[PDB]
This record gives C-alpha cells, structure tokens and sequence, in this order.
C-alpha cells in the first residue's frame, strides 16, 4: 500500500540514498539494528519480518566497492541487507561507454533480479524513486540501461529520478558534460519525472541560509534527504490534501518529452536563527519562489512557470495555503504561463518535518516542498549542451567512448534530442 | 581493484622503494610484514598493494628489476628491504653501462621472460587487477630500455589495463650521462606510443624544491625520493580509501587526457613546508590551492607560464569540506582563463579522500597535462641531434643490434610529439 | 632525513595521532553512537 | 658561497638550528 | 496604527539601542523575547512597535543600519541585543570614515538595497503603517549620510506616511569632530523636503540637564540615551495606550506644522528632578507645566526667551485631570503670550493619554517649534562658510565623487530655512 | 576588521616596531612564544593552531637587528618570512636606498606585502615605521611607500617618521637624506607623523626623570603613541575613531599631513601617586608644549586640527570641560576657520605598562594628534642645513655615482620651498 522501491545508482548516488534513509529512520523511529524500540506507515519503505525488523525497501547498485564496503561497515550494518547493496569490481570511469555497453551489461541483469525480489514482495508497489548523478559513468550509462530495462519490464510504472546535473561553473569532471547529454537519452525516455539537484544551489542555499561557513556533501544530502522526505510524506501520512506519486505526477508533467521538473525547499534555518522569524505560510512561500531558496541553479524569472506543485507540512490550513497561493499569482515577478492558470497543486500533510540530531536545519513546525515545471528550465540545458559542443568540436575524449565498444553517431543523436529538447521549451514558451 | 608495482633500474628502485616504506607505514605494516594499525580503514584496503601469506605476512604486490646486484643488496639492506619477496628480486650480472641497446635488445631480452613470468604468476594472484604501475628513469639504459621492454609486452598481454608509469626525465641541470638524450630519446617513444599515461618527474625540479621552498641542509636523493614517494601514495589514495568524492586511476586518466596521443603529465604536492611555516602557516585548503599552482611547488622543471593548462586533477586527502576543494579551482578558472585552455570547460578535475597521508592534516596530489610539458623533449631532441650529427656515441649502440634508422624513427616520433604540443597549445575555438 | 619530520607540522604529534574517521561515520550515525 | 657551521648568522641559520631542534625532539620521542 | 523603527550610524544604534530597551520595558517584553507583563493595555497594542511571530515571540520591527561592524556587535552584545531580528543586522565591511559621499553615495548607495528590500518586507507584513521613524546624527558620517540617502528613498514609495526623524545634532562646546559644518549642512535639507516634521535632539542640552537639572556627576552616554528614550516613547504614547483625549503622529505634524517647511522642533521632558530634590517636590501636572517650560528643563541648546513659540504639543500621561490641565496650558498662555504667536489663538495643544511610564505617575513630553533653532541653525551655517570659504577638508568630498555646486545650494538651503523664523518671529499683525 | 599591516623600515623602524610589538603583546596577553594561555584581529592572524602571528613586515637591508631579533626571546612570535633583511646596507645614502640596494629588495617586498594583505579581508591600513635620517628608512621606504600607493591606491597610509633634530643628529648627510625623501612622503603618505628625537629625550629626562634615558625608553614611548591610537579601533569605546575617521580630520588638503604628536601622562611610578591625574589636567599637560613628542614649539604657530584620543576610565564631561578650558585660554591659539577643531575618541581599556619599563600603571591617558602650522619651524631647519651643507657641494658625489642626478637635489629643495610656502599659506589670516 503506497508502497515505493528506492534505488541508488553511483557513489553519489549512494552517499544521497544513505542521507535519505537515516534521515526515513529518525521519522519513523527505527533504530539502526532495524527494530522500533517502544500504525502502518512505515510499510512505503520498511517491509516487517516475523522476528519484528524493519528492511529498507532499496537497492544499492554501484560498480565500485569503496562505498558499499563503508555502507556495510557502517552504523546501518544491521539495518541495511547485507544482500541488496550489490557493488562490481571495476569503475565505471566517467564512461557512458564503460557503464552501459562494458561493466554495465554484466551486472543489470543481477540488478533486475534484485528489483524482481524487491517488487514481488511488494503488494501494492506504487513507484521507483531513483537518486543518481549524470556527471559520472555509471549515474549516466549503468543509471541509463538500468532505467531502460526497467521501463521494458514495468510498462507505465511510475519514476521519480533525482539526479544531480552538472550545474553551471561548479563541476567535477571534464567529460562531464559529455556523460550529462548521453544520458539525456535515457533520462528523457525512460523517466516519468526528472529532478535537478545541481550542488551550486545547494551550496549557495546552505552558506546564505545555514549562517554556517562549512557545510559539505554531509549538509547537501542532508537538504536532499528533507526534500525527498517532503515528497513521500504526502503518502506516508495523512493529510488534509494528500498527493499521490502518480497524483502529482500526471498533473505537474503537461508533455512526455517535457517532465524535468525544478525544485526548492523552505523554510531553512538555523538553531539561532529559528526562534527569531515569523514563520507564516506566507512568507515561507516568498522564500520558496524567490530563485535563492532552490536547489536548483536555475532562476524562473529568465523563464515562465506552467506546473507548480507545493506540498506543505506540519500545521499548515487550507486556508492557510489558499492565501499564500493568491498573493503569489498576484505578486508580478513570476509569470505564469497563459493556458493553464491554475497551474497549482497544494498537497497538505500533519506531520512536521523532522531534524536529525547535529544536523544543520532547525526544528521547524512548517515547512513546503516545491516542484515546478518552468520554461525556465532551458537555460541549464542551453548551457550544458553548449558546453559539450565546445568540447567536442574537435573530438576530445571521444576516443574512449569509441574504444569502449561505443559506436560515434550516438553523440549526433544525443546533441540532436538535446536541441530538440531546446526548442521544445522555446516553443511552449512561446505564446500561442 | 590492485595495482602491480615495478621497479627499474637503480632509480627506478630507490623511488619504488621508498614509495613502498611509505605505503607499508600508512596501511601500518612494519618491515617485518605484520599489521599493527589501530583503524579498520587500513586493513580494509591493504589489499590492493599486499598480498597474504600463509602465516599472514603482508607481502609487497611489487617486482624490483635491474642488471646490476648492486641495487638489489640495497634494496634488501634497507629498513624495509627484507619485506619484498624474494622471487621478485630479478637482476643480472652485466650492467646495461647506461645503454638503452644493452638494456632493451640484448641484456633485458635474456631476463624479460623471467620478469614476465613473475608479473603473470602476480596478476593471476591477483584477484581483479586494476593496473600496472612501472617506477623508472630515462638517463639509464638499465632502467628506460629495460622499463620500455617490460612495457612494450606488458600492454601486448594486458591490453584493456590501465599502466601507470613514474619516467624520471633527467635535466641538462642536472645531467650526469652523456648517452642522456640518447636513452630518452629511444625510451620516449615506447612509452608514448604503448602506454595509456606516462608522467614525469625531474631531478632539477626535485632540487629547486629542496633549495627555495622546503630549505634543507642536506637534501640527498632520499628526500627526493620521499617526495616522489609521498605523491605516489597520493595518486592512488583515493582508491585504498574512502572519500567525499572518490577516483581510481582510470578514473583520472578518463579525464586527464583528451587525446590518447597527449598522455604525459606534472607533479604536485602540498603542503610543501620548512620549519620557518610548518609551524606558523596555518594548514588550510587556500594554502594547498595557492601552492598547488607556482613552479617552486612544481617537482618538474617547465614553466607553467609559457604553456597552457590542457588539463589538470587534484586528489585531495583529508577530512576537509566540499565546496572550497572546487570553489578555489573555479577561482582559478576564472583568474587564469590565460593559462587555462578554452575548449576544455572545467579543465580541473577534483577528488576527495577521507584519509590524509600519515602525518598530515591536509594534503593534495596536482597531476596535470600541459602544453609546456613540451619544452623538456624539445630540449632533449635538440641534444640528441646535436649529437647525432656526426653519430656521436652512437658505435655502443649499433655494434649492439641497433639500426641507424631507430634513431631516425625515434626522431620523427619527437618531432610528432612536439608539434602536436604546440598545435593544440596554439589550437583556437 | 625522516619523512615524518619532512612532512608534519608536528613531528611526533602528527604521525601518532590516530587517523580521521570516514565522513559517512562521522556523519551519519554518530548521534546514533552517542 | 662558503659554507660555516652553526653558531654563524649568515645563511639558512635560522632554518638550521629549527631543523637541529625537531631532530632532537624526533629522537628523544624515540 | 503601526509604526516602524530603523537605526543609522552608531549614534542611532545606541540611542535606539536604549529607546527599544526602555520600549521593551514599558510593554513588558523578556530581552529574550517573550512577555512578563501583568497588563492588558500593553498587549493591545503590542503590534504598533513589536511584530509577533509564529513561537509567540514578539521581535522588534526595528531596522539597525550601519556601515561600521562594531556597532552591530556592541548592541547584539548588550543586554537586550538578541531581542532584535538578526537579518536586520545590515552592516558594512568599511566605516564611512566621517564621510557625506563615504555613506550617502558611493558605499552606503550599495548597502541601502537590502535595508529597503528587509524594511518593505517588515512594512507588508503591517495591516497598515502609520509610518517610519529613524534615529540618527548628522553629526556622524553614516549616521547623516546614509541615513538621509534612507530618507530620500522610502519618500518614493510611503509618500502619505509619517516620517518621524530623531537626528541628534551638535555645538562646538562638545564637537568631537571636525567635520561637523559639512556633515550637517549636506544633511538639513534632505530633512527639509524628505520628511513631514523632524524633532531634533542637541548633545549639550543633555549635558545641561544632566548637571543642572538633575545633578548628575557621572552621566555617560547610557543615562543621557534614556532621558532621550524617554521623549522617544512618549510622541507614540497615544499610539500604544488608549487615551482620554489621544493623538497621533500625523495629530502632532498637522497640529505643529502651519506651513510645510516649518517643520523642525525642539523637545521638552518631564518629570526632571534630582533625586535630592525629589524627596521635597510635589508630582504634580501643576508644576509639571514650569517643568514643561523651563529653559534648563529644555531638551535643546537654544533659550526659549531669545526665540518665540510657534506651535507646541504637549503629551501628558497618567491620572490626571484634563479639567485642570486644560487650564493650565490656557494660563501659562495667557501668562506669556507675547513668547507664543498672537496670529494662531491656542498654540499649546493638549493631549491625554492614560499609561505613564514606569514609576511615574505622572509623566510629559514637551513638543515645540520654537523660532529659537534660528541661532542654532545660523550659526552652523557659519561654522560651515568658516572653512567652506577656504576649500579645506573638501578634498575628501571632491574625490569621492561630489560636485561644488550642490554645496553651494545646500548652504542656500539653511541660509533660505534660517531666513525664515526671525521674519516669522518678528511679523505684526 | 579594522586591519592595520605594520611595516618597520630600516634600523630605526624595526627598533621601533619591536618596542611596538612588546606591548601589543602585553597588552593583548600574547606569550613570547605566541599563544595567549577578538580584539587581536587586527594586528594578530590565529592559526589552527591557536598561535597568533603579528601582521608586520620588517624590512631592512642591513642584517645586525633583524638577526637580533631572529635571536632574541621572540623567535617564536615573529614570523620567519615578512622578516626580509638584505646583504648590504644603504649606508646613509638615500640614493643607494631607493636606486640600487632598494631595486632589488623592493619586488620581494611588495610580495610580503601581498601575502599580508590577501590575509585580511578588511585592510583598513598601513602603519609605516621609519627615520628619513639614515640611508635604508629613507631610500627604500620611499620606494615602498611609492610602490604601496600605486598598486593598493586609496588605502591609509600613516609614516610615522623620525626627523633629524635641529641639534641632536647622528649623522652628517642626514639633511640630504630628509630633504630628498620629503617630496616622496608628501606625495604617497596619507599622514605623516613627526617622531622627533629631541623632544622624546627631554621628555624623558624632566618627567620620566630618567638621567641616561636611551633608544629602549624613545621606543617605548612611540609604542605606547601607537598603541593609544590603535586602541579606538581595537577595543570599545564611547567614540570609536577608526583610521579614516581621524584620517578625514587631519588632511585639509592633500599637502597638508604633517601632524605633531604627543601623550600623558609621560610620568614614572614615584609622581603617578603624586600628581593628580584628572582629565583637565592631562589635556593642558599634553597642550603645554613642553609635554610634546616633536621638537616645535607650537606658540610661535597655530594650530589648524586637533585630535584628542582618550584612553581609560575617562568620560566625556572632564573632556569637554578640557575642551573648554583650551578654548578659554589665549595662551594656545587656534585658526579662525575651524570653530570645531577637535577629533575626541574615547576608548575604555587603560593604558598598560611593559614589566621593568619607566611609564607608570595609570587610570587614564591622552594623545593628541594636530596638525598645525607651526611644523614649518622644522623644514625652515632642515632646509637650512641642506642649503648650508650644498652652498659648496658636499656629500654629493656619492648620491651622483649611485644613479642620482644633480638635479634632484635641487627638485627636493624647491618642494620643500613650496611646502613651506603653503604653510605659510594657509597659517595667514584673512
Ligand atoms: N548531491 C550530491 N552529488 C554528489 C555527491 N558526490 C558526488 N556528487 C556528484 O557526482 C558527480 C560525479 O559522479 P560521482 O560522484 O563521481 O559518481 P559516479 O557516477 O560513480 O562517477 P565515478 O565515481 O567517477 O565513477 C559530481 O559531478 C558531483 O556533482 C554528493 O555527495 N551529493
Ligand atoms: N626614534 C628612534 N629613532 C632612531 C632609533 N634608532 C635610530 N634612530 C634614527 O635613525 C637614524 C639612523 O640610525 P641607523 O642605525 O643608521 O638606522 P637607519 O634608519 O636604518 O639608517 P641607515 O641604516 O643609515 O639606513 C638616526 O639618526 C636616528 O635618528 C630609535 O631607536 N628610535
Ligand atoms: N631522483 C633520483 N634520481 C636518480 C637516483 N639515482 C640516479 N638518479 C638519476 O637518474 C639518472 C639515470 O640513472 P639510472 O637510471 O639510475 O642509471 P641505471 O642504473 O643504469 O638505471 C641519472 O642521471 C641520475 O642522475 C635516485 O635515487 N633518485
Ligand atoms: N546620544 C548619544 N549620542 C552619541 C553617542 N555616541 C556618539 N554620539 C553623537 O554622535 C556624534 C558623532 O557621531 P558618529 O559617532 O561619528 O556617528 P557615525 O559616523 O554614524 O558612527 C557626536 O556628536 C555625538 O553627539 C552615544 O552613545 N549616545
Ligand atoms: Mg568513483
Ligand atoms: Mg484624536
């Protein structure tokens, strides 16, 4: 029953899934040997035993072992399968190539059985929550084929991929680029919903918000572990207005081609800071609209909104949220696109959202999640494949594509979705 | 994921063996082979560089060659010599007398087949290995022509494995051979054209950076070798531990090089520091970025100035946050747009290790390819044809098996090397 | 010379002290350990 | 340029006696 | 109702500082922020001055402004600093360095962005502003300039609203600076059109009071902010209490402002008596009204008796009977008319409000726009063409980006405001 | 914040800023070794460590003092690096300081400086120390302060500058010296403060009553005017003056920053609990000209600014009364065109006092900064002497084979002719 499979493809991946799931245990008491120690809501992602434990409801798929090693040496030993948490022996070396046609074939098979053994048990199995990165391989080619089986396999399944795209200056690799508009094939094909979750944002969102002057990758999975939790409470508990995967799915993605979705998050406070701020709905959705308070290095002015999706928790009103969501359609800075005004979806829920002990963000008895569909979007995407035009005007780095049993027109095809993808947005920008 | 460790020549076996007390000491084997670290992260992973005895000794995953015995009783008299296996150690009688004819043709040829097949019965030890790496100097014949012949049917054998290579570039600074250039020259073009990265260290490099930053009274080899050791632990780090941001060496080689042609790289260390700022210089992030990028850091003597930066990778270590490792090398991207190239956005590659070097707080390995990395076989052709002129020295190589024209091949191969530098160091979007 | 004293701010404070727990456990459960 | 011994001010001093002092507290710690 | 504070320079920081501790007080808030009142009256119309958050956390809707850092760390350091809303904390990295320009329009032209961006954030939250007071000096540097430049741009948007301005202005006597003339002079007219009616406080009229009316032998700048405080809370005494005769702000600008530009006054306190005398005087509005009056009881360095009253406002709080008051206010009319102006009839003003301050049964606060800040403003205006005549100290202005001619027409602007009060003054009917 | 880089140049500077550094240390309850078992900020950088390091650049082409230093019981306090010391000194030679020596030493320097200044991320200052009589201070602190000023630009530069006495010299060319670097001081220094040796050692002798008072005592004093005038910016005070803000009051015009300086009360333990240490009464010692740092007698000019910086338990009340008093007596008098003409910065912490020193523990203090038109005396002096000593050519070739024109000489007397005049200038009345 509303029951979801979690899956973490890449190191990165990983260390986002690891913060999501200390982050499910702190919310639902469940210790780390997997047992609550003194209601079914738990059964969306902790599947019950007969001796009384709880069994995440996720799959770890990496190709190099130098996290999965930590992940079970680690505090959740007890609470994560040992089985499930499947590692290769080679890396898949920032490849498109290595990790869909060299290391990624003989390992998806195994990965398909394990989703075989994680859904059968699933009686009311309802979506595939998939966090990854596309800057690296196998986020982009293990990530690609695993998804590509997967939608062979389930028909109209849902998905939710939250990956991490390169974001504007910030980035790590340098065939980044190069492994982002490769695995736009598969992220445009094969997912029901894309989220970006670019570090610049994040970044930007902890040292202006945070009042902390060193965050890291701990604090940005951490702000990526509330997001996704904002997502699932709205099935995880009751609410005044609850929101299915599917329910905000088929009403925040208006085409097939267009489901990459932007997102922010608010309130975000500190200890000191969280007593001090009249934390009104209101205000809290200016924090949400306004382009500092997102994840995303993406800022809706350059653009216009056509699907939003703001999914409060605690104790929030409906007419509380109907305020807010008036001023914001009054106030002129965004602008909404003209053929669908309402453009809304206000999911409610009554459980706070919960801090984790030395953690960063502060308790808080309100909060929103946004999910926003906007032309604004084209410009990350403008970005990235001009990047990788430049880089590949005289074929650098193209050699090991080649090598690794990869054919050459497949960059053709993957600038020509790309631009297709361009002019899409331009085109529903566009008014009629 | 391992790597099988070779060792060449004298140098090539001084550098290796320094770069082994050095990993042993850091995964906490004592000479005697036993572990005695207090942290699971050392064992978890000592794996990839010592294999298990049946007592469990960890025993070195390395093979030591040279034509000399010389350097095999010092290596087995070192502090941690008795730790290598004995099988490993491969010597001849003859020395190569600095000739790349000798060490490559004839002498290497005869003990080549017993090299391989100690480095077989290693990698089928082996579980999944991950590479080869060859530690080794080009001014001698002992080490270039025989590391080039190790190479050449190394990579014939294992074809889709990475081979990482340490070639000691000698310097006209510091030059004590006269067939100098005509080794590097002979040895060069193996290592070019048979290997997927071969990376440099220099001898005046190594010196400078004993004189001006780190000021020592008596720098001999031994702290240049510690250097080189200490960088060569950093290089793979970031495999045997864990890390914010994790890389192997394929994984920087993917992304190191943009064409398989251009695969010569430079060194980095940090924090280079003498006793008047080791105590006083705060150790911090900014430090090891600003040092990171000057010449009297740099341990290979061609300015950075006159070239461009093709492409570069830092391999941080130590529990340190993740924004300023790539915030203060997005500050270089847009302060020395100059040095760095246009058509590589991003041009720095950036990984995160949990673990620093033992001893340290904070540490980073700058490994990067350059359009300046030019100028060094630029000046080793121009010795080398001035010498081949009139065939100078060239008798003790042709009356070994050489032929006139290898030397011509040799040439062209230069020739190749550096105008393909220059055209993409003048290449334009 | 010795490496530890090369490369340590510290020469004998630096090289006996213990290495740092990975991120993931100072992080992630460490409220957990308590 | 002619090296003296220590107890001379001129040249690399300074870095000498630092160097003699962390060598003794290395040997004295062993 | 509501009425919103903002702070400029370290002169505003203190004397607000103390004006929201006295504030804070008198409503019965925690400097931590919650409420330990024991009246009903206060939480009324808490929301006037205090805006509540969601923790029932009543934080001042107070705007602190300045370019020096220091003085944002001295007031978060006083006793009541973490009552005020930390991102109103809009500070600088420079001081202003006694500067017009350095804060008016190169450095503060930067930073006064984001104090408009936070005060119309506080403003919207309002039902409906009153207006907008600032505390300030235009004897400081960022005090007058910046805090002018946030006058000139909230007129652009809040046109119909109060602008109540509290500027504390100098004499040589106590002129810590040198560049008083300049930091005035560049300062008055912004005053003059920017705001509806400004109520000027002087430095040594506080010291003044302090020795003679209240024999103080160690006053600091502490207990002269809380005599200050005390006319700082009474103009909005009506505001915040209900009143048996009440008023308002836009009650004491229409009531004391004939004409447009006259529009500066003189304030006046009471009670002011020595603890000594104290024990042997009456608290009484009897004798309250010569305390109103007195020239030692005076809140500004000019005499009374040399100047004559155009308009004046008294705002009198407790149990008093207005039967009585009213009376009086007519007696010491009647008594000195020739001091008053005979063409308006009545040009004292009568208003009763119910909650007096702390302690005090009985408390006013004197309000008046007396003909008197003719010398004042005159003789700044000299000091000023002192050394305006000799171009000295203008090197800063020139080269930080300011212009001869608008100089020359703000010392027009005093010489054609000054101009006017002594041929008011001196007018037959 | 409130960043001020010290820079000692020369002998004479680093004597000075090692007196300087003794009592920001003290004062600042920094141990030798540099650790205190943030008001420090500004002039000491913490490391991870927990040490702090002071922001100072001694630089000196001569080797004796720096290697005293490097010597002494700070070794473990002063950086290794900023501590730059050539192989051959100036020698008394301006030229060999600025054109030769200078040349080499000045790129190295100008990167210390550089390296300084990328530490602080609020450089508010630089507080130069250096005697124009010697050959290093002059020479190569002209060429630093012209480098500084082209390169940073408008930040604060304050010289504290010792001037050859009109009788007590101890050397020759000293005049040559002043009189060449003059015209550079004028041109890249914001304010300049006269460090005369005359009226320190007087000072010394009739009310620190020390009968064979030496350079340790003369530099322990300029440490303690330094440190007084820091204080505003370092700690809390009822009137925080900042360097620009008592910049702004100094500086009428741009050729006009030669300021006198002087502070009470210069007294020894004995008189501390003798005399009576009101406000009123250190504020007409410090304006008697007698209690005055510079050997000029202010009576024979008058004074266009002041700038009064308390230290100490005072308060604002004896001040003004002080203010007053000033005003009142005619003794002392002041320009027509400056009404005000008073800086006041008060500041809480009391002066502090270096074990085995001669200055007494004291509630509080007074330093005065004026800028006043009397300072012509000492150019009128210093002029004459190098008129004298260049009537018949001496001392001259040695700056003429050093790369120095004859013609330069002549160009710093014909500015030290027009500085005057602007003196004179601006001291006239309507
Ligand atoms: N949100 C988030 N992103 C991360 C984190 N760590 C790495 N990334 C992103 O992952 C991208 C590259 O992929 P990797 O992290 O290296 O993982 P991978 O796909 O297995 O690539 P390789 O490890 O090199 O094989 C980088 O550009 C980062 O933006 C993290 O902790 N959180
Ligand atoms: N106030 C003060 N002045 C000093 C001190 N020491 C030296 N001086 C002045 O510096 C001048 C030069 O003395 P030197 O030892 O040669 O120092 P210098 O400034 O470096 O001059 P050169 O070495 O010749 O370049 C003398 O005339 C003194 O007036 C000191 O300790 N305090
Ligand atoms: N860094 C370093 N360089 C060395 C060492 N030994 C020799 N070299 C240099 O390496 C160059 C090549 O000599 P080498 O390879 O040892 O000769 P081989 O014994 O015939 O292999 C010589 O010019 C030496 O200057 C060493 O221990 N460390
Ligand atoms: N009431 C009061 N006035 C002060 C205080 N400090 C300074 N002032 C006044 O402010 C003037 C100097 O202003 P200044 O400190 O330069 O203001 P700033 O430039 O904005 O920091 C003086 O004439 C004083 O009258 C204080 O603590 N209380
Ligand atoms: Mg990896
Ligand atoms: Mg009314």
């Amino acid at each position: 029953m509303r029951e979801a499979i979690c899956i973490h493809i890449g190191q990165a991946g990983c260390q986002v899934g690891n913060a999501c799931w200390e982050l499910f245990c702190l919310e639902h008491g469940i210790q780390p040997d997997g047992s609550m120690p003194s209601d079914d809501a738990f059964n969306t992602f902790f599947s019950e035993t007969g001796a009384g434990k709880h069994v995440p409801r996720c799959l770890f798929l990496d190709l190099e072992p130098t996290v999965v090693d930590e992940v079970r040496t680690g505090t959740y030993r007890q609470l994560f399968n040992p089985e499930q948490l499947v590692s290769g022996k080679e890396d898949a070396a920032n490849n498109y190539a290595r990790g869909h046609y060299t290391i990624g074939k003989e390992i998806v098979d195994l990965a398909l059985d394990r989703i075989r053994k994680l859904a059968d048990n699933c009686t009311g199995l309802q979506g595939f929550m998939v966090f990854h990165a596309v800057g690296g391989g196998t986020g982009s080619g293990l990530g690609a084929l695993l998804l590509e089986r997967l939608s062979v396999d389930y028909g109209k399944k849902s998905k939710l991929g939250y990956t991490v795209y390169p974001s504007p200056q910030v980035s790590t690799a340098v065939v980044e680029p190069y492994n982002c508009v490769l695995s736009t094939h598969s992220l445009l094909e094969h997912t029901d919903v894309a989220t970006m979750l670019d570090n610049e944002a994040i970044y930007d969102l902890t040292r202006r918000s945070l009042d902390i002057e060193r965050p890291s990758y701990t604090n940005v999975n951490r702000l990526i572990g509330q997001v996704v939790s904002s997502l699932t409470a709205s099935l995880r508990f009751d609410g005044a207005l609850n929101v299915d995967l599917t329910e905000f799915q088929t009403n925040l993605v208006p085409y097939p081609r267009i489901h990459f979705v932007l997102t922010s998050y608010a309130p975000v406070v500190s200890a000191e800071k969280a007593y001090h701020e009249q934390l009104s709905v209101a205000d809290i959705t200016n924090s949400v609209f306004e382009p500092a308070g997102m994840l995303t290095k993406c800022d809706p002015r350059h653009g216009k909104y056509m699907s939003c999706c703001l999914m409060y928790r605690g104790d929030v009103v409906p007419k509380d949220v109907n305020a807010a969501i008036a001023t914001i359609k009054t106030k002129r800075t965004i602008q909404f696109v003209d053929w669908c005004p309402t453009g809304f979806k206000c999911g409610i829920n009554y459980q706070p959202p919960t801090v984790v002990p030395g953690g960063d963000l502060a308790k808080v008895q309100r909060a929103v999640c946004m999910i926003a569909n906007s032309t604004a979007i084209a410009e990350v995407f403008a970005r990235i494949d001009h990047k990788f035009d430049l880089m590949y005007s005289k074929r650098a780095f193209v050699h090991w594509y080649v090598g690794e049993g990869m054919e050459e027109g497949e960059f053709s095809e993957a600038r020509e979705d790309l631009a297709a993808l361009e002019k899409d947005y331009e085109e529903v920008g566009a008014e009629s | 994921r391992e790597i099988v460790s070779c060792q060449a020549g004298q140098c090539g076996n001084q550098i290796g063996s320094k770069f082994w007390e050095v990993i042993s000491d850091e995964h906490g084997v004592d000479p005697t082979g036993t572990y005695q670290g207090d942290s699971d992260l050392q064992l978890e992973r000592i794996n990839v560089y010592f294999d298990e005895s049946s007592g469990g000794r960890y025993v070195p995953r390395a093979v030591l060659m040279d034509l000399e015995p010389g350097t095999m009783d010092s290596v087995r008299a070192g502090p941690y010599g008795q730790l290598f296996r004995p099988d490993n150690f491969i010597f001849g009688q003859s020395g190569a007398g600095n000739n790349w004819a000798k060490g490559h043709y004839t002498e290497g040829a005869e003990l080549i087949d017993s090299v391989l097949d100690v480095c077989r019965k290693e990698a089928e030890s082996c579980d999944c290995l991950q590479g080869f790496q060859l530690s080794h100097s080009l001014g001698g014949g002992t080490g270039s022509g025989m590391g080039t012949l190790l190479i050449s049917k190394l990579r014939e054998e294992y074809p889709d494995r990475i081979m990482m290579t340490f070639s000691v570039i000698p310097s006209p600074r510091v030059s004590d051979t006269v067939v100098e250039p005509y080794n590097t020259t002979l040895s060069v073009h193996q290592l070019v054209e048979n290997s997927d990265e071969s990376m440099c260290i220099d001898n005046e490099a190594l010196y400078d950076i004993c004189f001006r930053t780190l000021k020592l009274t008596t720098p001999t080899f031994g702290d240049l070798n510690h250097l080189v050791a200490a960088v060569m632990s950093g290089v793979t780090c970031c495999l045997r531990f864990p890390g914010q941001l994790n890389s192997d060496l394929r994984k920087l080689a993917v992304n190191l090089v943009p064409f398989p042609r251009l695969h010569f790289f430079m060194m980095g260390f940090a924090p280079l520091t003498s006793r008047g700022s080791q105590q006083y210089r705060g150790l911090s992030v900014a430090e090891l970025t600003q040092q990171m990028f000057d010449a009297k850091n740099m341990m290979q003597a061609a300015d950075p100035r006159h070239g461009r930066y093709l492409t570069a990778s830092a391999l941080f270590r130590g529990r340190m946050s993740t924004k300023e490792v790539d915030e203060q090398m997005l500050n270089v991207q847009n302060k020395n747009s100059s040095y760095f190239i246009e058509w590589i956005p991003n041009n720095i590659k950036s990984s995160i290790c949990d673990i620093p070097p033992k001893g340290l707080k904070m540490s980073v390995t700058f490994i990067g390819n350059n359009t300046c990395i030019q100028e060094m076989f630029r000046r080793v052709g121009e010795q080398f044809t001035g010498m081949f002129r009139r065939k100078a020295f060239l008798h003790w190589y042709t009356g070994e098996g050489m032929d006139e024209m290898e030397f011509t091949e040799a040439e062209s191969n230069m020739n190749d090397l550096v105008s393909e530098y220059q055209q993409y160091q003048d290449a334009t979007v | 010379i010795d490496r530890a004293l090369l490369f340590s701010v510290d020469p004998v404070a630096d090289p006996a002290a213990p290495l740092p727990l990975s991120t993931y456990a100072d992080t992630y459960g460490a409220f957990y350990y308590a | 340029v002619q090296q003296y011994s220590p107890g001379v001010l001129i040249g690399n001093w300074f870095e000498d006696i630092a160097l003699r002092e962390d060598q003794l507290k290395l040997y004295k710690n062993q």
